[PDB]
């Protein structure tokens, strides 16, 4: 390291802070753990990945941090491309939480053309190949890596020479196509005969994979034909194509397809593959006969969706469309929606927009959004009601005489009613909500599967010993929130649950003053004032109530020990609760304003 | 490669195997396998390449070299090497130190 | 309200106008980077067309305001940006006015030919953006703009951030002729209200989009590659198969001439023959995004769910399909260059019944996939929400003669009225392809 480190070169601070550690300590808490030139992100993802270890390998976690080194594009790399789950967390995950709001505050046409453009020239294939070779796995020591280089050489290497007039024709002049490939190769590619050394079929591949035969082999899609779903499946679909145009393919295509023996990730290329195979006709209609036969895996449906989607996409270019116009209508208008697809259904209504309903199709239409009025016909005229508020619904429900009323009841302000209406029964392994609004707990320890306000509540009420020992339980509680979320219970915005526990992490011990303690306190005042975003005025009153419970539980356990800080912090508490109320109220139901 | 080396020793199915050959001038390209062995073989260092071949064409005797040499080096099947690298480095290269560094490293 | 500040600068320096001017001068001196429009727009029309009153006096007054601002950074230095920006605008306006060469073929570019609108693309260094966007906080130092990167034009075909950009022209477009800036201010109001309602942090619509209409420099909905096309163009291009399309085009003419009334028994009642669901085409195929086939539709529909309430709120006329935008990927239709903001229950011939215009296109646009009747939830909320603030909304719209008052109050009555809850809205008068 010294041998090359002392070259000094440029930038320095990022890698300097990094190199200064390993051997002993790490330090640079003010900087590396907080306000250093960020090493965290710029371009690629290797930056966001290495930076975590700088927090993990000692240093004061982030210490207090307070500020930042700014972000913007960095914020994106950090939250979007990073995600290296394994072990480099601890102080780093604490750092992520230390970011939180600062990050949130920041916030195939070409193939379609090809489908009805010179079919005689596989220009899309050449464009994808060049793009792939320019940037791919970026060194993983695998056979993908090895083969990628092996084939790029037959492309350009044969083209730049013997093809002469063609030479990766498409844009091998207009955009200097394959010039980069040439820079990367232009050598004596083992004679296509050398494909025998590519491990490839050296005899099977395209010649062997007859499409009709493949369809017959695939007939065992009964179920035991999933052993590789999304793998052998995708490969076979392409293998069938390889045979379909084994002869119509360009010179030396056989070396490529051949070697490709046991090769995948070509899925984006597979659209170009079948598009120009045979091209004129496909009187086998293999993709028609299989309208919905092979049920071995849902992915395979996904591939089939793109297949069908492209078939229509090509037709719309007003082309021959021999398969598409000879394909499938019902099923194509009925089954994909079984699972999903913002087109299985929706698209199905456009070709199917005559005078038809079907309760099932109506269900799907209404289920996916539909502006909360979706085909809002009849109903009112004859017998209305029975359409999802719960106010009246509760009149007739108990008129004859609970979940259909319980959520609707809680939404109507009565926490004091839902807690009794279904204090237990079933469906509510939570109930935590009622206890957190009140601060009672008494549930023994249903800790398994516990997040958002509820996760805060359990961690919050479960505080052994009393005061003074703030730091010890304080750490356990934040970590609990970061680990609970890994069951994805609160996944989407889950990161905001860290803020409630964190303000406690910042204000729980606070031996400073207790008599005036402005150190976390004035900061919270301003933050809550500008604490606008809170998703809605529902969790604002649940995750918040759990945070209020901590204030009171720590105090409950020993408010008397606190003496001088008791006097000040209780003043600070009521004042902030009052400050909250004064700038709040306008943000939600008067019911809560009045209840509290 | 090796049955050709066996020569008289490859007395049974090896001779029969001649009948398994494709007669459509497979040899025009297939003979490269023997030439490749020559690129990656010694002993007699004869017969396998040239003789009834030729057509080096500059390029043929190059295109067939990747697999004729990309293997010839591999053919050592050895793995002392670091010591040999430092000895080879005697040629003089500045980075000759790297070979020595490799020699200085554990096996 | 900056255009209102400019509109309201007048001759009565004794009171109000003095501090009003203080505001204008302060903003132009510290952040000239995002202001010019109103100075140049009044200049251009007045010079080319004034046999009346007050604007000429206004021109003399603006000349003095700007004369001092260009000389008051400390000195003449203000002009380094301020005069340069005014001069660039003036040159562009002259060039557009002079571009009506007629010619014939849809070509004749040769870049700028002799105009310095490309020959000098990197001549003004930072090409002050005539439109686009850039901002910092609540004002701050928000002079940070793509203008630096915008110093490109391209020849006989840029984008500041390599992105993409287009330009609007029609064998000229006289900048001086800019008019109905009011409609544009209404668009500003649409989005302004949308945001004033804090619920916007979840809600949508409101939209807006703007150009440099002050100098008639429309934005081209292009380069965006977000499927923009004029609505009437998709319609005239498709107009073909089934029946014959000319038949309703001719009925929409022949049935009309009268010295009193009667059209429906000549055409409206007959053009209704053979009505089947139709089109689908572009709208179906142009953006196959599966998970996004829908999201694009949903987005579009919601935009159109609101524009129904907002468009049909004012009595804004013209439209006639020709002034409506079509888009895809997402897509949010807007009105283009509309005036006569009153019902106009018959613009010359054609006894317009003045309903919100769907002209079959919306009917199939949603009816085809999303059937119909659900737009209401959004429309009811777009409408009803206005009453929460109510007066807040009106206080702006009141600013934004009896006919004006009547219409304004009429809007208030429309916002309130009585029954509300669900309500509804609305034979047909023809001319404007009133069937598609």
């Amino acid at each position: 390291i010294k041998l090359l480190e002392h070259r000094d070169l440029i930038k320095i601070k990022t890698w300097k802070y990094c190199l200064d550690a390993i051997f002993g300590n790490i330090v640079q808490d003010d900087i590396y753990e907080n306000t250093e030139l960020l090493d965290a992100s710029d371009c690629g993802v290797d930056d966001v990945v290495l930076v975590s270890l700088l927090f993990s390998y000692a240093r004061r976690p982030v210490a207090s941090k307070i500020g930042c080194s700014l972000s913007k594009a960095a914020a994106i790399n950090i939250l979007k491309h990073h995600v290296p789950k394994e072990y480099l967390s601890k102080n780093f995950k604490l750092w992520f939480a230390a970011l939180s709001r600062r990050i949130l505050q920041q916030e195939h046409l070409k193939n379609f053309e090809m489908v009805f453009r010179h079919p005689e020239q596989p220009h899309m294939i050449y464009q994808r190949i060049s793009t792939f070779n320019k940037e791919a796995e970026l060194y993983d020591s695998t056979e993908v890596f090895f083969i990628s280089e092996c084939i790029l050489t037959y492309l350009v290497g044969y083209s730049i020479g013997n093809s002469e007039s063609e030479f990766c024709f498409r844009d091998n002049i207009m955009n200097e196509n394959k010039d980069k490939v040439a820079p990367l190769d232009k050598d004596v590619l083992n004679a296509i005969y050398p494909l025998a050394n590519n491990f490839g079929m050296e005899s099977f591949i395209c010649d062997t994979y007859l499409s009709v035969n493949e369809p017959y082999n695939c007939w065992l899609s009964k179920f035991a034909r999933s052993l590789i779903h999304q793998i052998s499946f995708n490969i076979p679909p392409i293998v069938c194509l390889y045979p379909l145009c084994k002869g119509s393919t360009a010179f030396c295509e056989l070396v490529l397809t051949d070697l490709f023996f046991l090769s995948t990730t070509y899925d984006p290329k597979s659209c170009l593959n079948w598009s120009n195979r045979i091209f004129t006709q496909i009187a086998m209609l293999l993709h028609v006969k299989d309208s919905e036969i092979k049920l071995k895996m849902l992915f395979n449906v996904i591939k089939m969706i793109r297949m069908g989607s492209r078939c229509k996409e090509r037709n719309c270019l007003r082309i021959y469309s021999s398969l598409d116009l000879q394909e499938i209508c019902q099923i194509s208008l009925k089954i994909k929606e079984f699972k999903f697809g913002y087109l299985l259904f929706e698209e199905m209504n456009m070709p199917n927009i005559r005078e038809m309903n079907i309760n099932t199709l109506q269900k799907i239409y209404e289920c996916i959004n539909d502006g909360d009025f979706l085909a809002g016909l009849p109903v009112p005229h004859s017998i209305e009601g029975v359409l999802n508020r719960f106010l009246f619904n509760n009149a007739d429900f108990d008129a004859n005489y609970k979940e259909s009323l319980i959520k609707a009841t809680e939404d109507s302000g009565f926490y004091g009613l839902t807690s009794l209406l279904e204090s237990r029964l079933s469906g509510s392994s939570d109930v935590y909500k009622w206890n957190l609004e009140l601060g009672d707990w008494k549930l023994l320890t249903p800790k398994v599967v516990d997040s958002k306000a509820k996760g805060l509540y359990y961690a919050i009420k479960n505080l052994p010993q009393d005061v003074g020992f703030a730091e010890k339980s304080l750490e356990k509680s934040l970590l609990t929130i970061f680990d609970s979320r890994q069951h994805f219970i609160s996944q989407t915005e889950w990161m905001d649950t860290l803020n409630a526990i964190i303000e406690f992490i910042k204000i729980a011990a606070i031996p400073q003053d207790v008599t005036s303690f402005p150190q976390t306190l004035m900061s919270i005042m301003k933050a809550d004032k500008e604490r606008l975003n809170t998703i809605d005025f529902y969790d604002h009153k649940t995750t918040l109530k759990s945070r209020h419970t901590l204030m009171n539980v720590l105090s409950r356990n020993s408010l008397d020990e606190n003496v001088k800080c008791s006097k000040y912090l209780r003043l600070g508490s009521i004042i902030q609760l009052a400050n909250y109320v004064q700038l709040a109220i306008a943000n939600g139901a008067p019911q809560d304003a009045l209840r509290n | 490669y090796f049955s050709q080396g066996f020569n008289q020793k490859w007395i049974l199915d090896m001779l029969h195997a001649i009948t398994g050959n494709g007669d459509a001038y497979l040899v025009d390209n297939s003979y490269y396998l023997c030439i490749p062995l020559a690129f990656i073989s010694g002993g007699v260092n004869e017969l396998i390449f040239d003789i009834l071949p030729q057509i080096s064409g500059k390029t043929t005797v190059k295109y067939h070299k990747k697999y004729r040499l990309l293997m010839l080096k591999w053919i050592i099947r050895f793995t002392l090497t670091e010591l040999r690298s430092t000895v080879e480095k005697l040629f003089p290269t500045s980075y000759l130190s790297p070979y020595l560094f490799e020699n200085s490293s554990v096996s | 309200w900056v255009n209102q500040i400019a509109s309201k600068i007048s001759m009565e320096e004794n009171e109000f106008q003095k501090p009003l001017q203080l505001t204008m001068k302060r903003l132009l001196y510290k952040l000239p980077y995002d202001s010019l429009y109103s100075v140049m727009s009044i200049l251009l029309y007045e010079k080319q067309s004034n046999k009346d009153t007050n604007i000429s006096q206004k021109i003399q007054a603006v000349k003095k305001i700007l004369l001092e601002l260009q000389g008051y950074d400390r000195g003449a230095f203000a002009k380094k940006y301020l005069l340069p920006v005014q001069e660039f605008c003036e040159m562009s306006v002259e060039l557009a006015n002079l571009k009506f060469v007629q010619n014939t073929k849809t070509l004749r570019l040769a870049n700028l030919k002799i105009g310095q609108y490309w020959l000098k693309q990197l001549n003004m260094e930072k090409l002050p953006l005539p439109t686009s966007n850039f901002t910092v906080k609540s004002s701050a130092d928000g002079r940070k703009a793509r203008p630096y990167i915008v110093s490109v034009n391209e020849t006989v075909g840029f984008n500041i951030s390599d992105g993409t950009t287009q330009k609007a022209l029609m064998k000229g477009s006289n900048d001086d002729l800019r008019q109905d800036a009011i409609m544009e201010q209404v668009f500003q109001q649409v989005n302004k209200v949308l945001q004033n309602d804090k619920v916007l942090r979840n809600l949508d619509l409101g939209i807006r989009t703007y150009k440099v209409v002050p100098l008639g420099p429309k934005a081209g909905i292009i380069e965006f590659v977000a499927n923009s096309t004029s609505l009437h163009q998709i319609l005239s291009k498709l107009h073909t198969n089934d029946k014959i399309t000319f038949d309703q085009a001719r009925k929409g003419m022949k049935a009309v001439q009268t010295k009193s009334n009667e059209e429906r028994l000549k055409a409206y009642l007959k053009i209704t023959n053979e009505i089947k669901p139709q089109l689908r085409n572009f709208f179906f195929d142009s953006f196959p995004d599966p998970l996004d086939w829908f999201e694009a539709k949903k987005t579009y529909t919601k935009g159109v769910a609101a524009s129904s309430i907002v468009g049909y709120i004012l009595g804004l006329g013209d439209r006639h399909l020709n002034n409506i935008l079509l888009d895809c990927s997402t897509g949010e239709p807007i009105h283009i260059d509309l005036g006569i903001a009153f019902d106009q229950g018959k613009l010359l011939p054609i006894p317009e019944l003045v309903p919100f215009r769907l002209t079959r296109d919306i009917v199939d646009g949603f009816g085809v996939t999303g059937v119909d009747g659900l737009f209401r939830r959004s429309c009811e909320r777009v409408y009803a929400v206005l009453r929460k603030d109510y007066v807040k909304v009106m206080c702006v719209l009141n600013i934004l003669n009896q006919e004006s008052y009547r219409a304004l109050k009429g809007v208030e009555e429309k916002l309130m009225g009585n029954g509300l809850s669900v309500e509804s809205s609305v034979v047909i008068y023809m001319g404007w392809s009133p069937f598609y």
